[PDB]
């Protein structure tokens, strides 16, 4: 459970908009 | 605060005009770019690189360089003298959004006019009463847009000042008035203030001090 | 076919405290961001502040001049936008208008967390601010000089300063004088107090043989005043 609740955070970051503008910058470069 | 943006801008009938938004923000962001006719709500005109909504004229076209955004209309139609802002983040990585002073777009129907400015010094009665004021007053001008600014000495006055919005003459010429409240101590303590138009361009600066 | 129709705006005493609604219809409300927008009077759009979507946690960023003051809320069931507000001021005065707000990045070249732009507008409600109780206006000639004066002609009004609330109506020599003559519209003070100028350009060769007095009239606090203006000395 203790790494399982883990990924659920990562879950949200790929929905947060605000995230995500943080993800696409990272593949850009 | 961050971002700047002309206040009045003209253009002739048919003719072409571009207004632009100015921020270090601009360096990292696109700009939104709205219409808003007065009593009338705001309408997206432009957005991102290259995004105009749907029942827009194709004639409105943006750009991007720099840290300066422009809005461009191609043969400028009368429906189209309006007020215009632009809108992106307060910084580079914020969160947030902000707004520019906007500009004024005059679709002239008259031959430009240069405003002749008059500025007068506190009274004596209203320093007896323990005040200063300080009245820059506007007139005989088009399109009706200007830009007023209070100078001390050298430096600009922020707190203080307030300006009314241009309105007609009995001849088809725009007026407006700027004033400037001061305690009868910061009156007396420097050389001179200063009041700055702007107006196409030209800019008229009126100057009095203290003495007599 | 989009609506939004904002309401619950009036008059309120500074300290005071407001809630405005914003309906919507015509598009997906429960996921959309939400944006309010303020135009002061006579002044340019200010954003205020903008609540997310559900991928966001329904998360909320104000303007600094507004933040700890405001505070924005949604009920999606109904589609209902609120702005609750407390500790008003005379500067939160002004029209407020609620926006669908759209989210762009483009992806080669945009920048995080993008840029933000508002798709809808709704036709707004007024608010307006004021401790303001009728005042009488308080009138003062705005001398002419040998440095003011160009040419034989010269320049020269009062100013009625500090009154509310309009109107204010002004004439010269009790209306004798029309030539020449020209009065400003009014100024509106933070403080909450109106303020204009009037002013008649003459001869100076004619400061000597003429007197010129501004006539005011205040109906609203039954106060009229006459004002005689004079050369500096």
């Amino acid at each position: 459970n203790e790494q399982e609740l883990l990924e659920l955070d990562k879950w949200a970051s790929l929905w947060n908009w605000f995230d995500i503008t943080n993800w696409l910058w990272y593949i850009r470069r | 605060y961050e971002l700047t943006q002309e206040t009045g801008v003209s253009v002739a009938l048919g003719r072409t005009v571009t207004i632009t938004c100015r921020g270090d923000s601009l360096r990292s962001h696109y700009a939104s770019w709205y219409q808003k006719k007065p009593g009338q709500a705001p309408i997206l005109l432009f957005y991102g690189k290259n995004n105009r909504p749907s029942g827009v004229p194709d004639r409105f076209s943006g750009s991007a360089s720099g840290n300066r955004a422009s809005l461009t209309i191609s043969g400028a139609q009368a429906e189209d003298d309006a007020e215009y802002y632009c809108s992106s983040r307060d910084k580079s990585g914020s969160r947030l959004s902000v707004f520019g002073g906007g500009t004024k777009l005059t679709v002239l129907s008259q031959p430009k006019a240069a405003p002749s400015v008059t500025l007068f010094p506190p009274s004596s009665e209203e320093l007896q009463a323990n005040k200063a004021t300080l009245v820059c007053l506007i007139s005989d001008f088009y399109p009706g847009a200007v830009t007023v600014a209070w100078k001390a000495d050298s430096s600009p006055v922020k707190a203080g000042v307030e300006t009314t919005t241009p309105s007609k003459q009995s001849n088809n010429k725009y007026a407006a008035s700027s004033y400037l409240s001061l305690t009868p101590e910061q009156w007396k303590s420097h050389r001179s203030y200063s009041c700055q138009v702007t107006h196409e361009g030209s800019t008229v600066e009126k100057t009095v001090a203290p003495t007599e | 076919e989009v609506q939004l129709v904002e309401s619950g705006g009036g008059l309120v005493k500074p300290g005071g405290s407001l809630r405005l609604s914003c309906s919507a219809s015509g598009f997906d409300f429960d996921n959309a961001w939400m944006t309010w927008v303020r135009q002061p009077p006579g002044k340019g759009l200010e954003w205020v502040g903008r609540i997310t979507g559900p991928g966001e946690g329904w998360s909320v960023d104000y303007a600094a001049p507004v933040e700890g003051r405001f505070t924005i809320s949604r009920l999606n069931w109904i589609n209902f936008l609120y702005l609750e507000m407390n500790n008003l001021r005379m500067e939160d005065s002004g029209l407020y208008f609620c926006a669908r707000t759209g989210k762009y990045y483009d992806f080669w070249s945009g920048y995080p967390p993008g840029e933000e732009y508002f798709q809808d507008w709704g036709r707004g409600t007024l608010v307006t601010v004021s401790s303001a109780s009728t005042k009488g206006p308080s009138v003062f000639p705005l001398a002419p000089s040998s440095k003011s004066t160009s040419g034989g002609t010269a320049a020269l009004g009062c100013l009625v300063k500090d009154y509310f609330p309009e109107p204010v109506t002004v004439s010269w020599n009790s209306g004798a004088l029309t030539s020449g003559v020209h009065t400003f519209p009014a100024v509106l003070q933070s403080s909450g107090l109106y303020s204009l100028s009037s002013v008649v350009t003459v001869p100076s060769s004619s400061l000597g043989t003429q007197t010129y007095i501004c006539n005011v009239n205040h109906k609203p606090s039954n106060t009229k005043v006459d004002k005689k203006v004079e050369p500096k000395s």
